């Protein structure tokens, strides 16, 4: 079997404690088994670390390397392991490529003067740098109409919004999701939270 | 990297503050730098025992330099190394520079 | 190792003590003359024969010093008269223009005179522009872009000096911003205001507060950076920020307030005044 990659190793991070890791061989493979993703922290006092990999696709697969923090300057030895068998050396910097965690926690709860306000969480604690970074987007559509959508852009620090209900059919059910990105980092959007339905 | 340059020491102001808030690092003695480098700085930290509240910081001075002091006079504490490094990298933050 | 002979505490400005001292006199030795000093905490090794700190003297302070490569302890003490001294001594650096101190009385009919020092002043200065706010006693000088000394004490000795160090990257209240214009583009809501004069949007930190029969409506800002050049006018001394889901059919009413954060200063919790109120949206005239 030429064990070979067909695709280089991506990775992006969460900017907290995982990061994600994707790469994709040329044939079908049992990652569990037979590869194996040592990473250490190039802040040489450091110890190198095992990454057990799952399997993505049955021909792809991804790990979780785990870590306590993370900060800009931040990057990391990648090395993926067969058995002894090469390939990938590899240079990662968290810093560069962030994946902001999915906001969470979303519900809908009426108001006064017939407006409904909307609710989320910050997916990071206070803490974290990204928590007073994060600008948000809240997704408004409705099922029966795919075409009859709304999008919004929330630049403040409450994961809150509140919409007049005049804006809606009075009539058909609308599901909404909220998604986060920090522009501090020139990041990725995040995943879509759960989906809402009121 | 492709990152806005302001997001780093942006980055590293933010944890000198919150750093600056156990007083610190068991009081371990480094010498100053009383401009010149982010490396001084690094070099006279990095020196520091079981103080791993200054962790973090010593990372984030790393990246401000490129791959043993220069002039050793004076040796203060950590806290008051910290305090006073943190409002000179707030100078060059009002004055948007690297 | 033998004691520092001879230390001695002196007085300089309003409130910078110094402690001096000479060598070990005498061992000679190989091991270079060296020096440690504490505080009551606060610690230090140095060549130099001498200590400067700058400190209020609200309290008495003892320097204690060693020598290496026996500790002698000289302090100094404040003048007294404790419960005639002025309570919840504050100042505020308005705009960078003019520093504003007040101040409450000691819990008889007396006068109070406040004395101010910083690094580029030939003399320390008397402080001449009283004021008086209810129960307060005040002054206000001006101060033009490190630290001040503020001390106020009696005209007629008497009662205990109040003494006060303004760190200068702190107790900043910017003046109050201007809104430039109100905009909408499809159902959101577009305000365009103009920073204060001697600050940089980077530094600062936004309050926008929005009124729709009332609602209240208030967002906190992080950042206010400002890129629509179509629903805007362009001051680039300006700073935007967009208020989704209002609709134009109801009469929106908007001020804008403004505090410098935690880089460039300090976080001090000191909003400037509300901006001048800009409303836009359908009237009605009950
Ligand atoms: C925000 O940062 C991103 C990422 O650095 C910038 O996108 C880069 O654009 C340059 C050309 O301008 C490309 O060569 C890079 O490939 C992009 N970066 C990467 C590695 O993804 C983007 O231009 C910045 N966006 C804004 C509005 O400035
Ligand atoms: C809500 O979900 C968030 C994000 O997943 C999670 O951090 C948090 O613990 C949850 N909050 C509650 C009260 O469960």
């Amino acid at each position: 079997d030429p064990f070979k990659v067909l695709q280089e190793p991506t990775c992006v991070s969460d900017y907290m404690s995982i990061s994600t890791c994707e790469w994709k061989m040329n044939g079908p493979t049992q990652c569990s088994t037979e590869l194996r993703l040592l990473y250490q922290l190039v802040f040489l006092l450091s110890e190198a670390h095992t990454c057990i990999p799952e399997n993505n696709g049955g021909a792809g697969c991804v790990c979780h390397l785990l870590m306590d923090d993370v900060v800009s300057a931040d990057q990391y030895t990648l090395d993926l392991w067969a058995g002894q068998q090469l390939l990938w050396k590899g240079s990662f910097k968290p810093s560069e490529h962030v994946k902001p965690r999915a906001p969470g926690n979303l519900t809908v709860h009426t108001q006064v003067s017939d407006t409904l306000l909307l609710t989320w969480s910050n997916p990071y604690p206070p803490d974290n740098y990204l928590y007073n970074h994060l600008t948000y987007a809240v997704n408004i559509w409705s099922e029966n109409d795919p075409a009859d959508f709304r999008i919004y852009q929330v630049t403040y620090l409450e994961p809150s919004l509140r919409i007049a209900a005049s804006t809606l059919k009075s009539g058909i059910s609308y599901r909404a999701r909220v998604r986060a990105w920090a522009q501090c980092y020139n990041t990725t959007w995040s995943e879509w939270s759960p989906s809402t339905k009121w | 990297g492709p990152v806005p340059p302001s997001t780093a020491l942006r980055e590293l102001i933010e944890e000198l503050v919150n750093i600056t808030q156990a007083p610190l690092c068991n009081g371990s003695m480094v010498w100053s730098i009383n401009a010149g480098m982010y490396c001084a700085a690094l070099e006279s930290l990095i020196n520091v025992s079981g103080c791993s509240a200054i962790e973090k910081t010593q990372r984030m001075l790393s990246g401000f330099c490129p791959h043993s002091l220069h002039v050793r006079d004076t040796k203060i504490e950590v806290a008051q190394f910290v305090k006073d490094l943190l409002l000179h990298l707030k100078k060059l933050f009002r004055e948007g520079q690297f | 190792q033998p004691p520092v002979t001879n230390l001695s505490v002196s007085v300089e400005n309003l409130c910078t003590v110094i402690w001096t001292w000479n060598p070990p006199e005498g061992a000679s030795s190989n091991c270079s003359l060296w020096y440690f000093s504490h505080f009551g905490q606060d610690k230090k090794i140095a060549p130099e024969t001498r200590r400067s700190i700058e400190v209020p003297l609200n309290e008495r302070i003892c320097l204690q010093v060693g020598s290496q490569c026996i500790l002698v302890e000289k302090c100094i003490s404040p003048p007294e008269g404790p419960e005639s001294a002025v309570t919840e001594l504050q100042c505020i650096w308005h705009n960078l223009s003019y520093m504003k101190c007040s101040w409450l009385p000691g819990r008889p009919d007396t006068n109070y005179t406040l004395y101010y020092w910083h690094r580029s002043l030939e003399k320390i200065h008397q402080c001449e522009n009283i004021f008086r706010e209810g129960q307060y006693f005040g002054c206000s000088f001006d101060l033009t872009k490190h630290s001040v000394q503020i001390m106020v004490k009696d005209n007629a000795g008497k009662i205990k000096p109040s003494f006060n160090i303004v760190p200068l990257t702190s107790r900043v209240k910017p003046d109050p911003p201007h809104i430039k214009n109100l905009s909408f583009h499809n159902d959101d809501l577009y305000v365009q205001w103009e920073n204060p004069q001697n600050f940089i949007s980077r530094c600062l930190f936004y309050e926008v507060e929005v009124n729709n029969t009332e609602t209240h409506n208030v967002f906190y800002v992080q950042e206010a950076k400002c890129e629509n050049p179509e629903f805007e006018r362009n001051v680039e001394n300006t700073s935007c920020f967009m208020v989704p889901g209002v609709l134009p059919d109801t009469l929106n009413t908007v001020r804008i307030r403004v505090k410098t954060n935690k880089l460039c200063y300090e976080d001090d919790k000191l909003w400037s005044n509300w901006s001048q109120e800009m409303s836009i949206g359908k009237k009605r005239n009950s």
